[PDB]
């Protein structure tokens, strides 16, 4: 679950 | 509680989130991406709760509704937030 | 984001809490006392989510964790709340 | 109804 916004 | 204000560019905000697993679950930011916009602004650190977005509390919001408020933010713009330590 | 400060009276705060049965959900104010310092003080209100308590932040404590820093309080002393609505 | 602890 890491997104890179 | 930490209040920044950063400004989109094509590249992001320059950070990445974890968490918001549940609508009860809170998120997180993981990493800060180099020389990005949330670096550059040195406010914003790893581990930090996101409480809210421009004036609105997203602690109560899944990880992919955050995702779509901040992906929602045209490129010039510029998101308020509030974040805690 | 709201913030209040509450003395603490023998009979509590004044308000009950919900949520933290995992160290990912964060707590919210589920009911206000009536005739209680929470509201004669008017600014919280219920499903507000607890960020910080004396400058601490709660977001990530277990709804144990938070009633034991609200119990521990000493009557008269007050507390610093930071809300989020 | 989920647990609700008066402080």
């Amino acid at each position: 679950r890491e997104t890179q916004v | 509680s930490i209040h920044t204000k950063l400004r989109k560019s094509s590249r992001g905000f320059g950070f990445t989130v974890v968490g918001g697993d549940e609508p009860d679950e809170f998120l997180q930011i993981k990493s800060l991406v180099l020389d990005g916009p949330a670096a550059l602004d040195g406010k914003m650190e790893t581990g930090d709760v996101i409480v809210s977005v421009n004036d609105t509390c997203v602690l109560g919001h899944t990880h992919a509704q955050v995702v779509k408020i901040f992906q929602s933010i045209p490129i010039g713009a510029s998101v308020d937030l509030e974040l805690c330590r």
